């Protein structure tokens, strides 16, 4: 039940778990949206979609195995789920239809059908979703002129201007062996440990990933798309988080989980909570919270996303959330910290140990590429109880106190005051 | 004019009224502000300003 890693050409990792019985084997490429230029955006999306359609049609018809994928910023988590006794076939298919050969896959007809399907999908995502749209806009506005602001889906202008050659060029400049691994989360033990290294079962295109000239940055900005047609409102604050592989990941995660989520239309959420939730609930101010502190290998983001219903009362919601963040960095009760520790413990336990093998496989791939070695949750629990009020005070004195913010929302934001009524009030002039 | 000559009542009344009136001006200008607030302030372009405004 212990994760094993090595380094033999291509990194192979394994998180054995005979609890579940859905074996999964796949790859986790250490590149994606962050590793590609603004002018050719949805190349990763197109890859994922051509796979997820035609290879799905092939695999289900031939054998029994359902293949998924995921792209967040720098992954292509082409996980291929299977039965416990059917991992060799899955690996053989993966190495015979993803790395090579790509001729039977990139026919002009299949590529064009997938291209139009991707266009339709991104279009109706733009026309329907809203919290995801404002989150993508928040990324695109926080990291202007940097290979991290471009979204994980892409723009129609960038989507339309690529046919075959750009796709193959990106394939040959990022589907290498140096920054590609194999993940076997499920209930396999060592068959994957030896079958990945075989006479020829190896990714093509030996070499290295082209290093980006600039990594990441930050700057305060706004991208609002004010349109009164939409019913509700949407906003998303942000403060620069802490990158992965740093002695600040868990303290930032706790500093985010203190305030916690909130759904105003649930009998089991209004009653519980801390000061801001009560002071909001006295009137009607907000309708959802999401304190998220996302982190990436270049830089991380500590955010605060809402989707309210009241339109005249945006300013008061923002003012209260800012005063609560100041309260976080000035003085915190010990019971608050203890409750946060317990909640974050259970949240990590649920997230990392969900029964679905695909989630565990993707997270293991992310960690093995970024951290260089898997961090078993035992050490996380051991090192999480040591987080103390002084440490959080110190961390918030750096990341939060008078630091530039970025917000970006679509809807009836118009009531929101522009910048100096949401920025120069993070200290309330009496600390 | 307080009589047939400029004398004590003349300047006395003039000074008392001078010391009184600016408070009436203050009342009138609080009315001025009240009347202003109903419909904002005009653009220099002489066109509708209801589109965007800053706090
Ligand atoms: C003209 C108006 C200009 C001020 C308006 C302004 O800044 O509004 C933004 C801000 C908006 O209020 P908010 O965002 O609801 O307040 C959240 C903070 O907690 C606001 O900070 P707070 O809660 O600390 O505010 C209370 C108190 C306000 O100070 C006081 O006037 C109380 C003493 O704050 C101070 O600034 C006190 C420390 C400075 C003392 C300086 C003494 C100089 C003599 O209001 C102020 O900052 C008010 C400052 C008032 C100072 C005197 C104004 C005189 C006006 C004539
Ligand atoms: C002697 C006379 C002077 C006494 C001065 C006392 C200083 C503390 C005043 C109350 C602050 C407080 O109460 O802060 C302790 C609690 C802790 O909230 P929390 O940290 O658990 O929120 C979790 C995230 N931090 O804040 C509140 O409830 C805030 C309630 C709204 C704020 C109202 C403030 C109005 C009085 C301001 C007085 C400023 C001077
Ligand atoms: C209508 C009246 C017009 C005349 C009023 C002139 C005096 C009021 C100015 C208040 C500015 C303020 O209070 O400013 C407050 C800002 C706060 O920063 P903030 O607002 O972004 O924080 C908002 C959210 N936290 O700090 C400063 O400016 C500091 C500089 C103050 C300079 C004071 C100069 C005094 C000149 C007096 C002139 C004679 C009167
Ligand atoms: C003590 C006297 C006065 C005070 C305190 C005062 C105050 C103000 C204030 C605060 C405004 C808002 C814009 C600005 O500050 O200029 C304003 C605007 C205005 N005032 Fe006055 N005012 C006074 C006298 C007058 C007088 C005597 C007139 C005209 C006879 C006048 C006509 C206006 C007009 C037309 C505006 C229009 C603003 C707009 O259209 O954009 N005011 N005044």
């Amino acid at each position: 039940a212990e994760v094993t890693q090595l380094s033999n050409g291509i990194v192979v990792a394994t998180e054995h778990n005979p609890s579940a019985h859905t074996a999964s084997v796949g790859v986790v490429f250490g590149s994606g949206a962050a590793n590609e230029n603004p002018y050719n955006n949805g190349v990763s999306n197109l890859w994922k979609n051509i796979f997820l359609s035609k290879e799905n049609s092939a695999v289900a018809a031939k054998e029994g195995l359902a293949l998924s994928s995921n792209i967040s910023r720098d992954f292509q988590s082409y996980i291929v789920s299977s039965l416990p006794g059917s991992t060799d076939k899955s690996l053989d298919f993966l190495n015979q239809s993803f790395i090579q050969q790509k001729a039977n896959l990139l026919s002009s007809s299949n590529f064009e059908a997938t291209k139009k399907s991707v266009l339709k999908q991104v279009q109706d995502f733009e026309e329907n979703d809203h919290p995801n749209r404002v989150l993508e806009h928040l990324h695109s506005t926080a990291f202007q002129n940097t290979p991290l602001s471009l979204p994980t889906r892409g723009t129609l202008e960038s989507l339309e201007n690529l046919v075959v050659a750009d796709l193959e060029s990106f394939a040959n400049n990022h589907f290498l062996n140096s920054n590609a691994v194999v993940v076997g989360t499920g209930n396999i033990k060592h068959e994957d440990l030896v079958n990945s290294i075989e006479s020829k079962n190896l990714s093509l295109q030996t070499g290295t990933k082209p290093v980006l000239k600039k990594k990441a940055a930050f700057l305060g900005s706004e991208v609002r798309l004010r349109d009164d047609t939409l019913p509700k409102a949407w906003i998303s604050l942000a403060v620069e988080g802490e990158p992965v592989n740093s002695p600040n990941y868990f303290v930032a995660k706790l500093a985010a989980q203190i305030f916690g989520s909130y759904n105003a239309f649930e009998p089991a959420s209004r009653l519980q909570g801390i000061k801001l939730l009560d002071n909001i609930q006295e009137y009607q101010l907000c309708d959802n919270f999401n304190h998220f502190s996302l982190s990436y290998k270049d830089s991380g983001l500590w955010g605060f996303s809402t989707a309210t219903r009241n339109v005249t009362m945006i300013d008061d919601l923002i003012h209260f959330t800012l005063k609560q963040w100041n309260r976080l960095t000035i003085s915190v009760t010990d019971t608050e910290v203890e409750r946060a520790k317990s909640l974050l413990k259970l949240q990590l336990g649920q997230l990392y140990e969900s029964g679905n093998p695909v989630n565990d496989a993707n997270l293991l791939g992310a960690e093995v590429l970024i951290k260089g070695s898997k961090l078993s949750l035992g050490e996380a629990f051991k090192k999480i109880d040591a987080i103390t009020v002084k440490d959080v005070k110190a961390w918030a004195g750096k990341r939060l106190w008078d630091q530039d913010i970025a917000i970006a929302g679509t809807g009836q934001i118009e009531g929101l005051l522009d910048y100096m009524r949401i920025r120069s009030d993070m200290s309330m002039m009496r600390w | 004019w307080g009589g047939f000559s400029v004398s004590n009542p003349t300047i006395q009344r003039f000074f008392a009224l001078h010391y009184l009136v600016p408070f009436i001006i203050a009342a009138m200008v609080i009315m001025h502000l009240m009347a202003l607030h109903i419909h904002g302030s005009s653009n220099p372009l002489g066109i509708t300003g209801n589109l965007d405004r800053i706090p």
